[PDB]
Formats: structure tokens, C-alpha cells, sequence
């Protein structure tokens, strides 16, 4: 209980200092989630695909108009109808066919 | 303490009354708050306190019996204004007559209140960056209370 | 009521919650068994990958092994030499690490890089106006590949 | 390599090391009911927990949980010690 | 000229960026930016800021421990300020000099 | 009630008040010695 | 127009400093 | 940050003066051969 | 560690729902915790351009709480374009009209005055009491702390307490009280 | 605006003075260490000559200068814009062989062993 920082949540900080005071030696073994702290599966009744579908049931006029299906599409996400709408051709030119990739 | 009742006759009876805590930490202090060290180290939240200084219906005790000396007396009174206003004291409403109710209305929360919310014009001309109206929070009289800030407190907001 | 004794009240002590640190002598002690654990930990070799932070040029680098590094300056070093980076200010693993104050010591912590091109930078643009009043500036650069980090017990 | 089903071939290798069937809970949980939702799925055998994985959806977790577990069943974890080149051999 | 220019002000916006995240990662253990960075360099810690940024994203533990090392000094400064007179300094609070 | 920028008493029935944010010099004998501030 | 906390302290700072010139200069 | 107190322990303001950090090689051959001194 | 590419990204840039509690808050108190979970400042991983704000959710917005007189003296001022269409309301009047609004214009003000910020005020959402839709229930992950320490009113203290605090004068006998 | 004569007694000193800044008002010590902090722009033109005669045109690079009344009645032209502080040689004047290991710290002492090692 000398480290400062409670060891309940993302490791147990240890702290030393060697013997001449010229290195900090730390020892940081994680700390597993207690079985009592979690929560059982609802087995009984699942892609992302089908979450996203029964969202965006199509009731009103068969397939949607823009501004209808814009505005649902904004209340499920939590943005604004503007992300949604398309741009002309001078951008849709511009964007890179292959940008960089890191990893 | 002596409480008249009426019969007509009446007559005052005296009831013993709870004395202070004996062996206060600093004797020698003429004034009750200075005698335990509470100089500058209370504030409206200071119920506990203050209390003993109120009557039943939230009205202030005169100076003679509490034995205060003026600067905390006034220190005392305006705490107990926050205080009140704040919500603080909710056994020590007013005495309205049996022919009157409280006012109906929902009640804002508030708290370091300056002056009786009735009698406070609106701001509408606020002012720009070095002309900026201030909005008082809090009291002056306790600008002498210990700080345990970088700087002292903004009194103005 | 001892003398100098306030009442609790909003002002009366601080905010903050005054502490209470170990006392020395145990904890001399104790900075002695953890330093024990990780040094047995190493001698045994109970470890993964390590990372160490590393001071070349004028930068640091979190630096590990298979990874790349960009120097923004000529090193006289020929392409494919192995070299030893010798200040190491941080190594870590997945359940310590080694802090230096402000660098470990030689025995310690032993990272060596190699010389893989030495290259110049893109033509780089500076203007202080006219379309001509303008100079191109490409400086040389190396890039190192990071190959080893070894740790010993001498802890 | 491929591998389809993972929590089968799973199964399969606690079997052969003689450890119980891992019992799948819901470690951390966030935004269920919306279009984005976060699961942690926790695979504990004898209420000790072997591997955690995240996933959209709780069927997902599952089947990174499993995959975060055989990683470290065969030692392919990615804190694993280097591939080592100094050797001269 | 524009791109002369920002090649200045892109070393401050980064800058300016690095301690935005490190401010959200001590937060997570408790700690205040400019705590943080002062008591680990009374430590005799050199790291920069650019690799603290580091360590917070993709060393989780590390930099918790660097946090707890940063609080444990702070907690012997005031230990050592409020008691007056000689108090043996504290462990964390040693000083390794050079020559 | 004039509103001046200085409240003077001006007999002894007078007296003075702190109302809606104000000072009020108000007299019962005599009404046109009130002022307001 | 008041002057800021950060505008009197570090003028203090420079006299101070400006002090210890009179100081060194006076041997 | 940390100039203040630098300067009290006799270290120099920035971490850039003069110390181990900076005068000290920053490298040598793998071989242990020394390294040419840096210009700076 | 260990996770493949797909759910390592997923798990980083998840968006995690909070709740706060109003009850005798000053609404600028909230708004400085709101308005950093919105941005996503709170997140080492921050960046202007990676869209990572968090949701946040506000109850009891009905019961802040206003330091000083501000509920008198602070005015909110609109107007709706056309000539005559100057309004200006205190703040105890719009509280009345509106019980969320003066916590959302306090978070508004402090949010980044660029196009990004109406974005972050749909993740925001305010109940003027405790009340709560059942799924927004289910999304909540962590409790937020109150900014400020709700002082407690006499009837509150205990009577050990009371007890406790010494009695620093006595009423004479002779008093009517 | 003109030139002006400080008054003797700033330049004399005090008891207390001696105890603040730890000098002896005998045996002063020899060579200035003197470092421009300020800048010479919107400083009137002869600060700006005084300051290149010293040599303290580049600022926190600090110059060697000898304490002598001449050169002291410069450095009080520009006392605002520098900062004086008292060589000290812990360890003596450097020797030929000690030339090329001299290191000028920050708390005014002109070491001439410099190891770059523990102190140990
Ligand atoms: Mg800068
Ligand atoms: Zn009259």
C-alpha cells in the first residue's frame, strides 16, 4: 500500500529505488477483472447488419425520399442531416484513389 | 428561558436552559467566537453555528445576549441572510398568520447571495471586456475569512 | 479541549487531504524485495518485447526492435554498419520497467540500430514577394533500423 | 492462418490440457441499445479469467475472445519476444 | 509564403496538441497537467513531452506508474515544506548529483 | 418622494429605511419631507 | 485599467535581480 | 517547466546545457570502436 | 494487445455514455465537465479531426443551482430577425419557461465555435428531472462526481453531530426566546 | 529624456546586505560574469553602444569582464539590462593542462574537472 495510485483498476504500481539511488525499478502486473464483477450473456434471442436494419425499418412511402431518410438516418447516429448529403463532381474528383496507409 | 401563558391570567414560568460547553480552547477571549478560535473560519455554510445565534422563526438575537462584538455580530447577521436564503435553515421560517400560505411558487436554488432577490434590477447592458458589469457573489464583510486559494476569491463574476 | 482548537467548520482545515507516507526505514526494506523480484524476473529472461526510450540527435524516440527511424541530418556512418545508441533514459517490458535519472547505466540496457539509407529530404519551400524570390531547401537525412534492446541483471 | 469457428478449436485445446469449458460474461458494456454499440466479452474457466476480447456485438466479442485466447495458448501474442536475427545460425 | 510559414507554427501546434492528451491522461489517474510534469522532472525524469504522449496511448501501465511517481513526489514535497526545520528528505526526493 | 442624490433628515419625526434597494427618508408627520435616493 | 498579477510580479522579479547588480557593483 | 528548481540543484536551466544528456556520445560502433566527436 | 486490427480500432475510438447529476449545481460547473466529454479531451487519443466526443447525459436540470443573484441580474438575449423582435429574459424567467435551457446554453458557449459544435450537441442530452427513457438507461457506463460539495441544511445533521459542536455561548434564564 | 547620474549611495551597501548575498566587503572578488537579459531595442542609443563594447550582443551567453572602477562605470549604464554575478574558481585558476576541461556552471563557479559522471 505504498504506491499512491489505488491497484483496483489498471495495475498494482510498485516503486523502488536501487541500492545507489541511481535507477527507478517499477513493477506493474495487470489486475484481471474479479468474476464477481461481471455480467452473464443473454443466450436466449446477431450481426450488426441486422441491428442496423431493424434501426432503419422502411415504413413511410416505400423507400424513403432524401429529406425523410436523411433525418432518421441523423436521429440513429446522433449527427446532423448535412453529414449526409452528397457533393458535386469537382470534390468527388479530387478525393485519392489509393491514400497512404501506416501499418 | 421564560415563556408567558395565558389562562384571564397570566404568568411566566422560567425553565433551566442548556449552559455552554465547559473549558472553551482559548479562555481569555472576550467574545464568544473569538473565545474557540472562530475568528475568520466561518462561513454561511455554518449552520451548526449560526444556529444558536436565531430565534425559533429565523430572526437574529440582539448583541447584548449573545455578547458578540460588532465586527462579528455583522459577520453573524449577513451569514445568517445567505443562510436563509440558501435554504439552509427550513425549521426557522417565518410566523405567517393562519389566514396566509406560502407563496405557491417553485423555488430556485441559490446560495452566497448578496442582497434579497426582490429588489435586484436585471443586467441588460452587460458591457464589454473592460467594461464588463459585475455580478456580486458573496458578502465583503468576509473578505478577512482564511483563503485557501492560489489568489484571492472573486467576489465579482 | 487542547489550546488552539477550532471547531469543525467549512474553513476550518484545508481542502486538501493531508497524507500519511510510509515510514522510511520499512520502506527501504520493501524498495529492496521489489527490486529483488525484477531483477530475478530478468535473470530468468520473463519477458516479451521491450521499448526503450531512446536520446539520439537533439529528440527522443520510443523506440522498439524491427522498428524505423529518421534522422534529419548526415551521421558519417556507411550504409549497413551496425551501431550501439548509448543513452537509454526508459526500458520497459509488460511488467516493469527501468527509469534512469536521467539515463541507466551501460550494463543496464544495451539497444544497437543499424544504417540503412542515407537519403535527402523533398524540396522543401521557403518564402519570406514575386514567384522567383523563393528558396529550395533539401537537407540530408539517414534512416536507422532498430535491431536489438538486451537488459542484464546488474540491478 | 484461417480459421473459422474458433471457440470450437478452443474447446478442443483446454480439453486436451484437462482445464473446465471457459464461461463466456460481459466484462464492460457500453451503448447497447444503439447503432454503436461497445462489448467486452471475458471467457472465464473456474472463475479465472483466460481472455477478454471487444466487439461490436456480443456474438462478436465472443468470437475475439476466443482468438485473444489461442494467441496465448500458442504463445502468438503480440508482446511476444522478437523473432531473433542476431543469432549467427 | 503560406507553406514557409506554417512549417513554424506546425512545431507549436503539435506541441500544443501533446500536452491536450497529456492532460488527458494524467486526469485519468487524478492528476493535474502541470503537476504532473514538474514532480516527474524533480525525479531527474528527461522524458519529453512528445514521448509521454507516447507512453499514455500505447504504454497504459507504464504511465500509470510514471503518475503514482509523480504523486508520491508531490506527496514529499509537502511533507518536507510543511514540517519546518531539518526533516530527512524524502526517498523519492534525492538528488543525484554529477561532476 | 423626490429622487435626490444626497438624503438628508430635515426634523425629528423623520426617519430613514433600506426598501427595493434604496434609501428612504419617510416622515409621518410631515409627507413632503420624503426622499428617495 | 488595473495592471494584471502576472505583470507586478514579474517586474519584481527584475528588480530584485537589478538589486543584486547594485550590490556586485559596489566592490 | 522545472527551470527554477533545476537551477537550485546547480543544474542548468534547460536539460540542454551543460550534463550527461547532452555532452555525453550519443553512440559508438558496434564493435566498440569510439565515434567521431560531435561538431556541436 | 492481441485483438485482431478490426476490434483494436473499434475498442479505441467507441464512444462511452456519462450521466450527471444537476441537483444544486451551478450550471458553469457542469458545463466545464460537459463540454470536455463532449469534445473528447478527456480521451489521450484526441484529435481535432478524429470525431471522438462522448455522450453525455444531464439530469435534474431543473434543480441548479445560481451563486449570488445571477437569477435576477443574468438576462439572455434573443432576437427573431424582424424589426421590434429584441427580447431579453433573466434567468429566473427562462428557467421557468424553459427547465433546460440555461444548462444548455452554458454548454453551447463553452464548446468550440466552429461547425463541429452542433454536431457535439446532439450527443448531449438533458432531463429536467430524474426521469430517464428506459434505453438511455442501458447505454449509461460511469457516474460522473458533482463539481460542488452540496452543504447540508440543519435538518440533515444528525443529532450525534449537533451534540458534537460545542455550544460556544448559553442563553441567559432570564429571556424570552 | 537624457542621461543620468545615479546617486553614490545606491552603490554603497548595507550590513544586511553583505549577510543576503554572501559577499565580503574584503578580499571582493576579481572577474564579473555578466549576461545581457534585456534587449536593447527601444533603449536609448548610448545603451546600445555600451552594450556592444562589453560584448553582450548575443543575450544569455555570458562574458567574462574585469572589476575595475572603468569597467564598472559602464556596466552601471546598463545595470537593467544585465545580470552580474561573482566568478568563483572552487578548485583554482586553470592550469595549461586544465584548459580543455574547464566548465562554467550556473551557480557562478568555474570548475576545472569535468567528468560528466556520478558524483558517487
Ligand atoms: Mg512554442
Ligand atoms: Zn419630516
Amino acid at each position: 500500500t505504498y504506491s499512491s495510485l489505488p491497484d483496483d483498476y489498471n495495475c498494482q504500481v510498485d516503486l523502488a529505488l536501487t541500492a545507489d539511488g541511481r535507477t527507478i525499478v517499477c513493477y506493474h502486473p495487470s489486475v484481471d477483472i474479479p468474476y464477481e464483477h461481471t455480467k452473464p450473456i443473454p443466450q436466449p434471442d446477431e450481426t450488426h447488419e441486422q441491428i442496423l436494419k431493424a434501426k432503419l425499418e422502411v415504413r413511410k412511402s416505400k423507400q424513403l425520399e432524401q429529406g425523410p431518410m436523411i433525418e432518421q438516418l441523423s436521429k440513429v447516429f446522433y449527427t446532423t442531416k448535412h453529414r449526409w448529403y452528397p457533393h458535386g463532381q469537382y470534390h468527388n474528383r479530387r478525393k485519392k484513389l489509393n491514400p497512404p496507409r501506416d501499418r | 428561558l421564560r415563556e408567558v401563558v395565558k389562562i384571564t391570567v397570566i404568568e411566566g414560568r422560567i425553565t433551566e436552559t442548556p449552559k455552554a460547553t465547559p473549558d472553551p480552547p482559548n479562555p481569555s477571549g472576550q467574545c464568544p467566537i473569538c473565545r474557540w478560535n472562530l475568528k475568520h473560519k466561518y462561513t454561511y455554510e455554518d449552520v451548526l453555528l449560526l444556529s444558536q445565534f436565531i430565534r425559533p422563526y429565523g430572526g437574529m438575537l440582539p448583541r447584548r445576549v449573545t455578547g458578540l462584538c460588532r465586527e462579528e455580530h455583522r459577520k453573524i447577521e449577513e451569514c445568517v441572510k445567505m443562510a436563509h436564503r440558501a435554504g439552509l435553515l427550513p425549521n426557522h421560517r417565518p410566523q405567517l398568520p393562519e389566514g396566509c400560505l406560502p407563496k405557491d411558487k417553485p423555488k430556485l436554488n441559490r446560495y452566497l447571495t448578496r442582497w434579497a432577490p426582490k429588489s435586484v434590477k436585471p443586467i441588460y447592458k452587460k458591457g464589454h471586456r473592460w467594461n464588463k458589469v459585475g455580478m456580486a457573489v458573496g458578502s465583503p464583510l468576509l473578505k478577512d475569512n482564511v483563503c485557501y486559494s492560489r489568489r484571492p476569491l472573486k467576489m465579482m463574476h | 479541549y487542547p489550546q488552539g482548537y477550532v471547531p469543525k467548520t467549512s474553513l476550518s482545515s484545508p481542502p486538501w487531504q493531508e497524507v500519511v507516507l510510509p515510514d522510511p526505514v520499512e520502506e527501504t526494506r520493501h524498495h529492496a524485495e521489489v527490486v529483488k523480484r525484477v531483477n530475478e524476473l530478468i535473470a530468468t529472461g520473463q519477458y516479451g518485447r521491450l521499448f526503450a526510450v531512446v536520446h539520439f540527435a537533439s529528440h527522443q524516440w520510443k523506440v522498439t526492435a524491427e522498428d524505423l527511424i529518421l534522422i534529419e541530418n548526415e551521421l558519417d556512418i556507411k550504409c549497413g554498419e551496425r551501431i550501439r545508441l548509448e543513452k537509454v533514459l526508459l526500458v520497459g517490458a509488460d511488467n516493469f520497467t527501468l527509469l534512469g535519472k536521467p539515463l541507466l547505466r551501460k550494463e543496464l540496457v544495451r539497444v544497437e540500430a543499424t544504417v540503412i539509407e542515407k537519403t535527402e529530404s523533398w524540396p522543401k519551400i521557403n518564402m519570406k514577394k514575386n514567384f522567383r524570390k523563393k528558396k529550395i531547401i533539401v537537407n540530408p537525412q539517414t534512416i536507422l533500423r532498430i535491431n536489438t534492446i538486451e537488459i542484464a541483471p546488474r540491478l | 492462418w484461417t480459421v473459422v469457428n474458433p471457440m470450437g478449436l478452443l474447446v478442443e485445446e483446454l480439453k486436451k490440457r484437462n482445464i473446465s469449458a471457459p464461461e463466456s460474461r460481459l466484462t464492460r458494456q457500453s451503448g447497447s441499445t444503439t447503432a454503436l454499440p461497445l462489448y467486452f466479452v471475458g471467457l472465464y474457466c473456474d472463475r479465472k479469467l483466460i481472455a477478454e476480447g471487444p466487439g461490436e456485438t456480443v456474438l462478436v466479442a465472443e468470437e475475439e475472445a476466443a482468438r485473444v485466447a489461442l494467441r496465448k495458448l500458442y504463445g502468438f501474442t503480440e508482446n511476444r519476444r522478437p523473432w531473433d536475427y542476431s543469432k549467427p545460425k | 509564403v503560406k507553406c514557409t510559414k506554417a512549417r513554424r507554427l506546425k512545431k507549436r501546434n503539435l506541441r500544443t496538441l501533446w500536452i491536450n492528451r497529456i492532460t488527458a491522461a494524467s486526469q485519468e489517474h487524478g492528476l493535474k497537467y502541470p503537476a504532473f510534469i514538474v514532480n516527474l522532472i524533480k525525479c531527474q525524469v528527461e522524458l519529453n513531452r512528445k514521448v509521454l504522449v507516447d507512453l499514455a496511448i500505447y504504454e497504459p501501465k507504464t504511465f500509470k506508474s510514471l503518475a503514482a511517481l509523480a504523486k508520491r513526489r508531490q506527496q514529499e514535497g509537502f511533507a518536507a515544506a510543511l514540517g519546518d526545520g531539518k526533516e530527512p528528505e524524502g526517498i523519492f526526493s534525492r538528488v543525484v548529483q554529477y561532476h | 418622494f423626490k429622487t435626490k442624490g444626497v438624503i438628508k433628515k430635515r426634523c425629528k419625526d423623520c426617519y430613514k429605511v433600506k426598501r427595493r434597494g434604496r434609501w428612504f427618508i419617510l416622515c409621518k408627520t410631515n409627507p413632503k419631507h420624503k426622499q428617495r435616493q | 485599467r488595473t495592471v494584471s498579477f502576472q505583470a507586478k510580479e514579474s517586474m519584481i522579479r527584475r528588480l530584485e535581480v537589478e538589486a543584486e547588480n547594485h550590490y556586485w557593483l559596489s566592490m | 517547466a522545472g527551470g527554477q528548481w533545476r537551477l537550485q540543484q546547480g543544474l542548468a536551466a534547460n536539460p540542454s546545457g551543460y550534463g550527461p544528456l547532452t555532452e555525453l556520445p550519443d553512440w559508438s560502433f558496434a564493435d566498440g570502436r569510439p565515434a567521431p566527436p560531435m561538431k556541436g | 494487445s492481441s485483438f485482431s486490427r478490426a476490434p483494436q480500432q473499434w475498442a479505441t475510438f467507441a464512444r462511452m455514455w456519462y450521466l450527471l447529476d444537476g441537483k444544486m449545481q451551478p450550471p458553469g460547473k457542469l458545463a466545464v465537465i460537459a463540454s470536455n466529454k463532449l469534445q473528447g479531451l478527456n480521451k489521450p487519443v484526441y484529435h481535432q479531426l478524429s470525431d471522438c466526443g462522448d455522450h453525455v447525459v444531464i439530469i435534474n436540470t431543473r434543480h441548479i443551482a445560481f451563486s449570488g443573484n445571477k437569477w435576477e441580474q443574468k438576462v439572455y438575449s434573443s432576437h427573431t430577425g424582424y424589426p421590434g423582435g429584441f427580447r431579453q429574459v433573466t434567468a429566473a424567467q427562462l428557467h421557468r419557461k424553459d427547465p433546460v435551457a440555461i444548462v444548455k446554453l452554458a454548454i453551447y458557449g463553452m464548446l468550440p465555435k466552429n461547425l463541429h459544435r452542433r454536431t457535439m450537441m446532439q450527443r448531449l442530452h438533458l432531463f429536467p428531472d430524474e426521469d430517464i427513457p428506459e434505453d438511455i438507461l442501458k447505454n449509461l457506463v460511469e457516474e460522473l462526481p458533482q463539481p460542488r460539495r452540496v452543504p447540508k441544511r440543519l435538518d440533515e445533521y444528525t443529532q450525534e453531530e449537533i451534540e458534537a459542536f460545542p455550544r460556544v455561548w448559553t442563553p441567559p434564564d432570564d429571556f424570552r426566546m | 529624456f537624457t542621461k543620468s547620474r545615479i546617486p553614490d549611495k545606491v552603490f554603497q551597501p548595507k550590513p544586511e546586505d553583505h549577510e543576503k548575498y554572501g559577499g565580503d566587503p574584503q578580499n571582493p572578488h576579481k572577474l564579473h560574469i555578466v549576461t545581457r537579459i534585456r534587449s536593447t531595442k527601444r533603449r536609448p542609443y548610448w545603451e546600445k553602444d555600451t552594450i556592444k563594447m562589453l560584448g553582450l550582443q548575443k543575450a544569455h551567453s555570458p562574458q567574462i569582464h574585469k572589476n575595475i572602477p572603468s569597467v564598472n562605470a559602464k556596466l552601471k549604464v546598463v545595470k537593467h539590462l544585465i545580470r552580474i554575478q561573482p566568478l568563483k574558481l572552487p578548485q583554482g585558476l586553470p592550469t595549461e593542462e586544465t584548459m580543455s576541461s574547464t566548465c562554467l556552471k550556473s551557480t557562478g563557479e568555474l570548475v576545472v574537472q569535468w567528468h560528466l559522471k556520478p558524483v558517487e
